[PDB]
């Protein structure tokens, strides 16, 4: 149906719509140009020092969340838990036999 | 507000309440007007770009008075069926003429980044064609039909003055009808055996049914069987989509739907 | 009932269709009539010839516009 | 509503124009592939008239 | 008594089943219709045999299809 | 409930395969003593049917409902009904909402 | 609360509810997000580890 | 009517019991039946022998395979 026209006049039409896309994005995809997820953190605002501000400006407008994501990392920063088995996803290798990780090894 | 304030935090700023004073009248300006649709124009071509975010507000300028263009898209959606099939279910002289308005050839309507979205506020246009007054039939068949199939947003569509209500109406009404009252409906996926149904139809006689799938052609000729006052069993399937339909707006061709049809 | 062209309620009019497409439409005087109570009511004489009789029947089961884009008639 | 006019009268009159536009929508084919209906004999002749014109 | 297919109602079609948990369908055209009146109403003609009148026996009581998919028709 | 879709088709569709399910229960024997039940090669017709297929196998629905002018009968209608209605105090938009607006009348 | 609250008794310590405008673009920051996972998809590996919680 | 076995049906068939202490079932064909308000309606051949005969017009009083388990039917 390439071809419609006006059945009294017999001049063409062409049926069409506006253009329409938003194509989807599979997560094996994003493992072909980069094999690393850029965490973008740390700051040199000594570890310590976030736990006041996390705290004291939670309260309305304060506690920034490079506070919040300065902190969090600090916490959980440390390195544990025994691999009991092997890691690898995505051509991607985390574990191996029996290392220990932490949250931050990715 | 919050969309821009990416933890910046603060609190409420348009004082007084909204009187269209210190609100509203912003964009009377042709170079203003101008500044959303290139914007948002280019924005469009990548919208990865870090400072992408500017359309939170430019959006309403793509195709800002083509409505029209719009319920067109939402029919054949809702119907389901092909970009032209719907063109051929067309059956109003006064909406076809707006339909051959709408489809008019070189407009650059179906080319991906283009000016004709822009073309109210980009100044290309004062009074543009695809606009929804100005096919003010094609809307009211158009919003009639998907909402009698079941629509969500036809519901609160615009009710236009002054067009041919009662030959929209049966129109709209048998192709809900038609559409409704049969489905696709084929096997998709298989292990081993399937169901093969090609050439099957009618061993013939029983029939007085409607036909078996949404030929125009078809339902034009079985309407015409039944001296063209449209059915019991169709009166009912629309009374049966707009009853149980609650709080609907005034000027809408959703309480339009209701008071035509529920009694 | 008693008719000149009466007598043909159960014989045989195969309309071929398109092609292979869709079947014949195996029609009579009978699924179309009941005795006297549709036929003659509605342009029933007994002059009338075997297809232009059977034509008429085609409002009866509300298909004879329904089958004119379809068949040979 | 206007007033000292003839209304047993002008309505019967409306009410059946407004009937007629009613009981009859154009209601004709627009746009086509290859095929479209054309409605040609048995339009009228077949004595079914008792219905509307 | 009348038409001429009508005389083989009383004897019956047998199909042949298409898994292994099945039986053959055996069929009969007078236990399909009603009596006679329905055999012409729904399009039976005398000028036929018995498996193409036999199909149209399935059809109007709504499992032909059925058959068709479960059966060698 | 997703804006801009085949309703009346999808849920067509849905009743379908939701009537076909619950219709016939897998429905078989688990554990005995000595004793069991089995028909799995003692089954007849020859006009017995006119009644739904057992099991739930797509193909022979299809058939059935291809048989029954592919328009859903009574029953699956009522079906419906029996499920949607007795639901209180639904949430707008929703599907949930559609079923019972759809189906309880 | 019942879980922020595993020894130490605290009680609700943000004052504006929701609505937007205290801990609102935090799941728009593409770090804390980011963080989450990292913490979520762990702790799914090792669902017997101490700080699981 | 002229059919071996339709009227004239009245034998009662000793089916052994299965449980060791149960007495055996012996039906006949009005038990299942009552004229022409089901032989016509659904199933049944002219055809068919003594056994197949109760086989199919076993379902009345709605058992079959109650019946199947428990005789040696």
């Amino acid at each position: 149906s390439v071809t419609v026209k006006r059945i009294i006049d017999n001049t063409v039409i062409v049926p069409k719509l506006p253009a329409n896309e938003d194509p989807v994005e599979y997560p094996a995809d994003y493992f072909r140009k980069s094999k690393e997820i850029p965490l973008y953190i740390n700051t040199t605002k000594s570890l310590s020092d976030l736990r006041g501000y996390v705290y004291q400006g939670l309260k309305s407008g304060n506690v920034s969340i490079i506070h919040v994501n300065s902190y969090l990392y600090g916490a959980l920063k440390d390195i544990r838990g025994k691999l009991d088995k092997d890691w690898s996803s995505f051509g991607i290798n985390i574990g191996k036999a029996g290392d220990t990780i932490g949250i931050f090894d990715l | 507000l919050t969309n821009q304030c990416k933890m910046i935090n603060e609190q409420f700023e348009p004082l007084v309440p909204e009187g269209r004073d210190i609100f509203d009248v912003w964009g009377n300006d042709s170079n203003y007007t101008k500044i959303v649709a290139a914007v948002d124009m280019f924005f469009h071509m990548f919208k990865k770009h870090e400072c992408a975010s500017f359309r939170y507000g430019t959006i309403v300028s793509r195709f800002k008075d083509c409505a029209a263009l719009a319920t067109f898209g939402h029919l054949c959606k809702i119907t389901g069926m092909s970009t032209e099939d719907v063109t051929t279910w067309i059956l109003n002289r006064e909406v076809a003429d707006e339909m051959v308005q709408m489809m008019l050839p070189g407009q650059e309507i179906d080319k991906a980044d283009s000016y004709m979205p822009y073309l109210i506020d980009f100044g290309l246009s004062s009074k543009s064609p695809y606009s929804s007054v100005k096919n003010p039939a094609f809307h009211f068949w158009g919003q009639l039909t998907a909402l009698l199939l079941r629509s969500t947003r036809a519901r609160n569509a615009r009710q236009p003055d002054d067009i041919e209500y009662t030959s929209l109406t049966t129109a709209g009404l048998l192709y809900a009808y038609a559409v409704g009252s049969s489905a696709d409906l084929a096997q998709q996926f298989c292990v081993g055996d399937n169901k093969y149904t090609p050439d099957d139809s009618t061993g013939g006689l029983t029939t007085n049914a409607p036909p078996q799938g949404r030929d125009v052609v078809e339902w034009l000729g079985w309407f015409e069987d039944q001296n063209r006052k449209p059915t019991p069993d169709m009166m009912q399937y629309a009374k049966r989509a707009v009853m149980s339909l609650q709080g609907l707006r005034e000027k809408t061709i959703g309480k339009y739907a209701k008071s035509e049809f529920d009694k | 009932a008693v008719s000149d062209v009466w007598s043909l309620s159960k014989t045989s009019m195969t309309f071929q269709p398109k092609k292979a497409s869709l079947q014949p439409l195996t029609i009579s005087l009978d699924e179309l009539f009941s005795s006297r109570g549709e036929f003659i009511s509605v342009g029933g004489n007994g002059r009338m010839s075997h297809k232009e009789a059977i034509l008429l029947g085609l409002r009866y089961k509300k298909l004879y516009n329904q089958a004119r884009v379809k068949y040979s008639l």
